[PDB]
Parts: C-alpha cells; sequence; structure tokens
C-alpha cells in the first residue's frame, strides 16, 4: 500500500498549501491514479485528514511547544477525564433508548384513530 | 525530505504518547492521585482533585478498582520513560520548524511498481508501541513493547517494597562503624535520623560533632541515599525542577 | 362497582367495552375470557383485574401478537399542547421519552369489519393515538439515506425518519 | 541540606519505615518468619495476575411450568 500512502501523503502535501495544483493536475494528466481526490471513494476520508493534519503543523511554524512535565500530566488527566465523561454520556443514551424501547413495546398499536390518508439530518440540528 | 512530513509524524508521535499515558490515567485514577498528592507538598502551588475522588479512585463517574503498589510504581516509571520519548519528540520538532516539482515526484512514484505488499503498520505499529499489555500473547504482563525490559526490582531492594519502606538497617551499621561502639540500637538510630526532620535540629543538636570526618562521611552516603530513593519511589514528578527548587533555596 | 358499564354476555356477537376482556357465561357468572377464571362479584373481578396473573397473560398475549400480523415522499406536521395540562406531570417518568411511530396493518381492529391497508400510527404517553392511511403499497422506502450508525432506538423507521422538536413539542416524521 | 528536606518530603515513609521496625521487633520467630515470607513474595510477583479484572467500574424461565407440564425431564427414545 505504500504507492497510495504515498501518492496520498503528497497530492496532500501540496493541496495543504494551495488547493489550485491538484485541480490543475486533474485536468492536465487525467490518470485514474487520483481517484481518491473525490469524495466517492473511501480514501478520501483518510486525505481529508492528513491535509488537515498538514494544514495544523502550518499554525504554529514559527513558535515552539515548550510544554513542561508537570503540564503534559495535567493534560493527560484533563484527557482522561474527558473520556470518561464522554464514555457516561454513552450510558445515558443507551439508557434512554432502553426506556423508549420499553414504552413502545407497551403501547396499544390497536386504539386507532385516523384522519386522512396519503433533508431532516440538517434539519436536526440547531441555527 | 519534506520537513512537514517529519515534523506531522512528530506531533503524531506526540499525540499517541499523551494518549497512552492517558489511557492509563484512565484505568488506575491512582497513578495521577498518588504522583499530584506528593507534588502538593513540594509546589506548594499545584491544584489537587476532590479528596472523594481520590479515596473513591474515580476521575469523574466510575469508581475503578484499586491497583497494588507494584503496578502503581511500574506504570508509573513506564511513564516515566514515554515522558521521556515526548520531550526529545518535542525537542527535535523545535530544532526543525511547484506543479512541476509535484508531477516531478508523481512521477517518479511509478518506481517499483511490482511491489506486492500489504502495509498496515505505520500507526499500528506506534498505536501498539506504547499500549497496555503490549508484551505477551494477549494478556500476561502490563508493560508495553516500548518499555518490554524494564523491571522494579532492579531499583528497588525487597526491604523498600516499591517505596512502602526505605532500607536503613545497613546505614544503621555503618553507624555503628562511625560512632566506635554499640551503644545505639536500630530505633535509637531513627531516633537519630529525626534531628533532620526538624530546621534547627540537626545543626544544634547534632548526634556527633559535625567537623568530625567519619560522620560527614556517613552523612553524605545516607543523603544520596534518601534524594535517590525519593525520586525513585515519585518517578512522574520532575526531578529536575525539585533539584532546582532545593538548590536555590540554598543559596 | 361496575362503573354502569354492560358487560355483555360471552354468545351476544360484538360500544367499545371499558377493558374488553370479561363476559357473561350463558350462566350469569362472570368470567375472563384471556385467563379463563371464573368470578362471583364485581369485587372479585377487579381482585383480578388487578391481579399478576391477567398481568401475565396480557403479555403473553403481547408476545404472540408481536410475533405475527429521486421520488415522492409523506411529510407530517404532528403538534402537541402549549404547556396548558402539562404543568401538573414532571416526574422524569417516560418523559426524555419522544413520540413513537409504526406502522400497522388493518388486518387487526377493534370492530375486525374492513382491512386491507396500512396506518403509520403516532403515539405519545398522554395523548391519543392518531393513524394515517398508506394505499401505495412503498414510498419514500429509501435505501441507506445515512451511513449505517448503530443506535436502533425503536427500529430502523424511527431513527432513519423521524424528528422530535421537544423545545417546541412539534413531531416531524417524513 | 538535602538529606534534611528530602527527608522531609519523605516524612510518612520515614514513620511508615519506623512503624515497621517496631512491628517486627515485637514479632515472635514464626511471625517474623512468616512476615517476611509476605515481603518476598511482594517481591518475587507478577505487576500483573492472570486473575485481574479490566471494566468492572463502579458508578458515583418458566422452571415449574416445565416440571408441571412434565418437560425438561430426562428421557430416551432406543
Amino acid at each position: 500500500s505504500r504507492r497510495d500512502m504515498e501518492v496520498i501523503k503528497l497530492t496532500a502535501r501540496y493541496y495543504a498549501k494551495d488547493k489550485s495544483i491538484v485541480e490543475q493536475m486533474i485536468s492536465k494528466d487525467g490518470e485514474a491514479r487520483l481517484n481518491f481526490m473525490n469524495s466517492s471513494h473511501p480514501l478520501h476520508k483518510t486525505f481529508t485528514d492528513f491535509v488537515a493534519q498538514y494544514k495544523r503543523v502550518y499554525s504554529f511554524t514559527g513558535q515552539e511547544i515548550k510544554k513542561s512535565k508537570r503540564t503534559i500530566l495535567d493534560n493527560c488527566f484533563e484527557r482522561t477525564q474527558y473520556w470518561e465523561f464522554e464514555k457516561d454520556k454513552d450510558r445515558e443514551h443507551d439508557k434512554l433508548v432502553e426506556l423508549c424501547k420499553i414504552q413502545f413495546a407497551a403501547i396499544p398499536w390497536d386504539k386507532f384513530t385516523q384522519v386522512a390518508k396519503f433533508d431532516l439530518e440538517q434539519m436536526r440540528l440547531r441555527r | 525530505m519534506n520537513l512537514l512530513e517529519t515534523r506531522r509524524s512528530l506531533l503524531e508521535e506526540m499525540e499517541i504518547i499523551e494518549n497512552a499515558i492517558a489511557e492509563r490515567i484512565q484505568r488506575n485514577p491512582e497513578l495521577y492521585y498518588h504522583y499530584i498528592q506528593e507534588s502538593s507538598k513540594v509546589f506548594p502551588d499545584t491544584k489537587l482533585p476532590r479528596s472523594s475522588l481520590i479515596a473513591e479512585n474515580k476521575i469523574y463517574k466510575f469508581k475503578k478498582v484499586k491497583r497494588k503498589r507494584k503496578q502503581i510504581i511500574l506504570q508509573q516509571h513506564e511513564i516515566n520513560i514515554f515522558l521521556r520519548d515526548y520531550q526529545e519528540k518535542q525537542q527535535t520538532f523545535n530544532k526543525i520548524n511547484f506543479e512541476r516539482k509535484l508531477q516531478q515526484l508523481e512521477k517518479e512514484l511509478k518506481n517499483e511498481d511490482e511491489n506486492f505488499e500489504l502495509d498496515i503498520n505505520s500507526k499500528k505499529d506506534k498505536y501498539a508501541l506504547f499500549s497496555s499489555s503490549s508484551d505477551p500473547s494477549r494478556r500476561t504482563n502490563i508493560l508495553s513493547d516500548r518499555a518490554r525490559d524494564l523491571d522494579l526490582n532492579e531499583i528497588f531492594t525487597r526491604d523498600e517494597q516499591y517505596g512502602e519502606y526505605m532500607e536503613l538497617e545497613q546505614f544503621h551499621s555503618l553507624w555503628l562503624n562511625v560512632i566506635k561502639r554499640g551503644d545505639c540500637s536500630l530505633l535509637q538510630f531513627l531516633d537519630i535520623l529525626e534531628l533532620f526532620l526538624d530546621d534547627e535540629k540537626y545543626l544544634l543538636t547534632p548526634p556527633m560533632d559535625r567537623k568530625n570526618d567519619r560522620y560527614m562521611a556517613f552523612l553524605l552516603k545516607l543523603s544520596k541515599y534518601v534524594e535517590t530513593f525519593f525520586f525513585k519511589s515519585y518517578a512522574l514528578l520532575d526531578a529536575a525542577a525539585v533539584e532546582n527548587l532545593i538548590k536555590s533555596d540554598f543559596e | 362497582l361496575s362503573k354502569g358499564e354492560n358487560v355483555p354476555y360471552t354468545f351476544q356477537d360484538e360500544q367499545v367495552r371499558s377493558n374488553p376482556y370479561i363476559y357473561k357465561n350463558h350462566s350469569g357468572k362472570l368470567v375472563c375470557k384471556l385467563c379463563n377464571t371464573m368470578h362471583m362479584s364485581w369485587s372479585s373481578v377487579e381482585r383480578h383485574l388487578g391481579g399478576k396473573k391477567h398481568g401475565l397473560n396480557v403479555l403473553r398475549r403481547g408476545i404472540s401478537i408481536e410475533k405475527s400480523s429521486g421520488s415522492v415522499g409523506l411529510a407530517i406536521q404532528v403538534n402537541y399542547s402549549s404547556e396548558v395540562k402539562e404543568n401538573s406531570v414532571d416526574s422524569d417518568d417516560k418523559a426524555k421519552v419522544p413520540p413513537l411511530i409504526r406502522i400497522v396493518s388493518g388486518l387487526e381492529l377493534s370492530d375486525t369489519k374492513q382491512k386491507g391497508k396500512k396506518f403509520l400510527v403516532i403515539a405519545y404517553e398522554p395523548f391519543e393515538n392518531i393513524a394515517i392511511e398508506l394505499p401505495p403499497n412503498e414510498i419514500l422506502f429509501s435505501e441507506n439515506n445515512d451511513m449505517d450508525n448503530n443506535n436502533d432506538g425503536v427500529d430502523e423507521l424511527n431513527k432513519k425518519c423521524t424528528f422530535w422538536d421537544a423545545i417546541s413539542k412539534l413531531y416531524y416524521v417524513q | 541540606y538535602k538529606l534534611h528536606r528530602y527527608l522531609k518530603y519523605l516524612n510518612d515513609e520515614f514513620s511508615r519505615t519506623r512503624s515497621f521496625v517496631e512491628r517486627k521487633l515485637a514479632f515472635t520467630a514464626n511471625e517474623r518468619m512468616a512476615e517476611m515470607d509476605i515481603l518476598t513474595q511482594k517481591y518475587e510477583a507478577p505487576a500483573y495476575d492472570s486473575t485481574e479484572k479490566e471494566g468492572a467500574e463502579q458508578v458515583d424461565m418458566p422452571y415449574w411450568l416445565y416440571k408441571l407440564h412434565g418437560l425438561d425431564r430426562e428421557y430416551r427414545c432406543e
């Protein structure tokens, strides 16, 4: 997989600085090599990762990281804490779901009283 | 070599290590708690968690199983070497931090097309290189592949019990040799050591004359022992920080 | 004690019953037709309906029923009370549970007269159930809409295509 | 000076040991021997036992029916 990895990471390196060199390369060459550029190709996702990462390296270029031992420890503790929190959210969710299953299983689906006869993902948010 | 890739791999490895020692701090909060408590009495400013958390051995909601001392210490030394690696990488990183060339390299990437091989070993070999239980077939040794040859018994003697006690019998012997008699018992010797808990006693009520040779030599050996024991039993605290603190207090 | 209901005779060929199981045989006694128990008086019956055996036989019948029975899509907008009566009940008793939808076959009804079509029933604890007839064999029955994430909630139908604006009390279904 | 401040930082360990000393001292022969055995075992024991817990976190059917009906009773057809 070394080839795929290398091309992904390279086109990711260039794509991280300009985003114009790849959009020109695609039209210039015409090779089924960069087929990962479309969000259709699975690997595309990992691509979006690498680029981001490189984009990140561009963040603090010219800035050094001076984290000390104490600090690193504190940080890892806080990360742990976070993980625990997330775990708790997962638990709660599972619980609520359980309740729902119980009630759904426990209501009269024969108490009918009808009247007539015959995108939500971006909607299930807030703005 | 494109520095971008190197710096990337560096930040990634640092992330991996942080994640490892964080997973550890997660399974057994004591690892941090223990450490932090000691730190509290060296650097007074340090903020420490709610007592309840410490006792119930929990970080948020879940109370984790209590571990035995040998394991806590072990993992603390492992985390120690991890933090060493991290500090190194952070260092090198600090010291390290067009289209025609794109096609130029993409062309050379065609090199050796017939390389039939599966490559799933960059993040997996690292993630694995730093995780719990990385040594045995499945689950036999908590130590990670990173520190697979780490052994506490080569750092602690049996009488120290991984920091539970400090072996002072030996120094009681040397002491008998120093006072040129036998009127001194192990307990009376410890009674002597207590002087050094006071800020003035060891100075104004000395066991022997502080200008005596045998005495000063002994005191040297003993001091060295106590210090090495201290940092040995608390790997997680920055040794250099403590050293410098004490030195500045001295001056 | 009967609260004035006419409990029907067993032979009378079915006015929805308060419950629906209790009857009177060819003699005058009262009987549970689920549990096959015979009762002397209304007082006895209310003991049975409040009993642990009559509980079970409902669950058993519960299971026994639950084991057998680019295009255009429909969207329903169901509105609920405006803090008018829900001010007396707030004891976290399934209050966190959102409305639930299920597709029911008309093969089973309290009257059992005509049938042959489906209903998109929607239910919430206090309010009364609601149904919508679906003559078309299939509409909006999509194909892997999201990327296979597994929180079954109640079923693929509910997570797949429902929204519960709990802040405004509006249940959308499509 | 270092002996001073490091011993101060280790007051709990100093006390813990002094205690140990007095204990062992007030032991008998058999007692002292068994205690030593314990320290030894603690010393030469795996840091993780094959019998440890992972994920044990705390927070903060028709029985008489099959006998009555006569089922789940062992029998054989030859």
